[PDB]
């Protein structure tokens, strides 16, 4: 099997500025390489075949070259639209091998999170289970601290973060930490607080509630 | 212009097996080889099989991890391709693509090999805060739990709401369940005024869920 190593794994870029990605098989693949780029929830779109052949409708901003075993893609100015996963493949030998994929994402200034807690619904505390989630908003960098208390008690082992990807419009992440409790842990604590730490703020942040408080 | 479409893909045992199509049309389809990959998140792409078109007599390839269980095929009076997968692995789990000449790619259709049950979310409201802000943007959204496999679609208001949507992705929980929020930034003073509904879309429990999320 010919191994396709990428490079870099990931890196991050500034709008405007020309990135060059590699990818090197193990033995030459004479040209029989195409790019890809994927971005997040999406399938994969081919940019190049045959190492330097852009498929229609391709941006001309992209460009391969290399033979043998190193090849290249480039982008000679980034836009935000070209963030994404890159990835190679050669199609000379079977089996078809891929890339481990190139990580590419936006530079941009620094922007603070908007930051929101929502307590459980009432309906779901019918269930027995509490679900306390807070929202991050339109931050960057990805970076952040997001601590619950309870009462002033700092938690551990029981939330769960999820990020997006960088926004294909002002290239900042969102994220929601969701704190999982019992109905009953929760009915029997009152103050409920999300403390956010992140760059774009002078200072922590904490949202917070206190159960059954309009 | 050139169009794939996949589907088959939904949760099966170990051991099980399932039949996947590809829908073709914008091309010339008996003269296209046509290509089977698959997506993980611990592999990455992985190429599956390959079918030729008459040049090479629809000659078939295949990847050493699947060679005899899977079985790559087409219909060129139908413009299909199709990939029967029997004895189905865990590792089988990913996203799969049908592509012609690895140019031009499907949407994916989500194979899942798990012992684990079909569970369809509950929706329950995030409800905006009563605090007002300082500058008038209020944020809500719904949080969709518990469900199995993935995927669950997000839209508000029957698809008229998009500007200010961020649906996350979705987090594997220790119970085994899927869960995740879709939130909407919107005008403060509109919480009294506009009617905010997101529709979830599970179909892989048949479930459909609109569920409208008010202040308080
Ligand atoms: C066009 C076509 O289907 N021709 C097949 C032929 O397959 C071609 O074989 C060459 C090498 O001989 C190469 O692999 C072609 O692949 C690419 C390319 O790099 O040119 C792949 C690109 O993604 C694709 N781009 C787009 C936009 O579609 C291009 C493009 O289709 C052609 O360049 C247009 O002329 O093609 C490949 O298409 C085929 O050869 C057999 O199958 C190949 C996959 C490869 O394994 C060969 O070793 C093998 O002999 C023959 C025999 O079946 O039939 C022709 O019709
Ligand atoms: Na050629």
């Amino acid at each position: 099997d010919i191994k396709m190593t990428q490079s870099p794994s990931s890196m991050y870029a500034s709008l405007g500025e020309r990135v060059t990605i590699t990818c090197k098989a193990s033995q030459d693949i004479n040209s029989y390489l195409s790019w890809f780029q994927q971005k997040p929830g999406k399938s994969p779109k081919t940019l190049i075949y045959r190492a330097n052949r852009l498929v229609d409708g391709v941006p001309s901003r992209f460009s391969g070259s290399g033979s043998g075993q190193d090849y290249s893609l480039t982008i000679s100015s980034l836009e935000y639209e070209d963030m994404g996963i890159y990835y190679c493949l050669q199609y000379d030998e079977f089996p078809r091998t891929f890339g481990g994929g190139t990580k590419l994402e936006i530079k941009r200034t620094v922007a603070a999170p908007s930051v929101f807690i929502f307590p459980p619904s009432d309906e779901q505390l019918k269930s027995g289970t509490a679900s306390v989630v807070c929202l991050l908003n339109n931050f960057y960098p990805r970076e952040a601290k997001v601590q619950w208390k309870v009462d002033n008690a700092l938690q551990s082992g029981n939330s769960q973060e999820s990020v997006t990807e960088q926004d294909s419009k002002d290239s900042t992440y969102s994220l929601s930490s969701t704190l999982t409790l019992s109905k009953a842990d929760y009915e029997k604590h009152k103050v409920y607080a999300c403390e956010v730490t992140h760059q774009g703020l002078s200072s922590p942040v904490t949202k917070s509630f206190n159960r059954g408080e309009c | 212009e050139v169009k794939l479409e996949e589907s088959g893909g939904g949760l099966v045992q170990p051991g099980g097996s399932m039949k996947l199509s590809c829908a073709a049309s914008g091309f010339t389809f008996s003269d296209a080889w046509m290509d089977w990959v698959r997506q993980s998140p611990e592999k990455g792409l992985e190429w599956v099989a390959e079918i030729g078109n008459k040049g090479n007599n629809h000659a078939t390839y295949y990847a050493e991890s699947v060679k005899g269980r899977f079985t790559v095929s087409r219909d060129d009076s139908k413009s299909r391709v199709y990939l029967q997968m029997n004895s189905l692995r865990v590792e089988d789990t990913g996203t799969y693509y049908c592509t012609t000449r690895f140019a031009y790619w499907g949407q994916g259709t989500l194979v899942t090999v798990s012992a684990a049950s079909t569970k369809g979310p509950s929706v329950f409201p995030l409800a905006p805060s009563s605090k007002s802000t300082s500058g008038g943007t209020a944020a809500l959204g719904c949080l969709v739990k518990d469900y199995f496999p993935e995927p669950v679609t997000v839209s508000w208001n029957s698809g008229a709401l998009t500007s200010g949507v961020h649906t996350f992705p979705a987090v594997l929980q220790s119970s085994g369940l899927y869960s995740l929020s879709s939130v909407v930034t919107v005008p403060s003073s509109s919480l009294g005024t506009q009617t905010y509904i997101c529709n979830v879309n599970h179909k892989p429990s048949n479930t459909k869920v609109d569920k409208r999320v008010e202040p308080k």
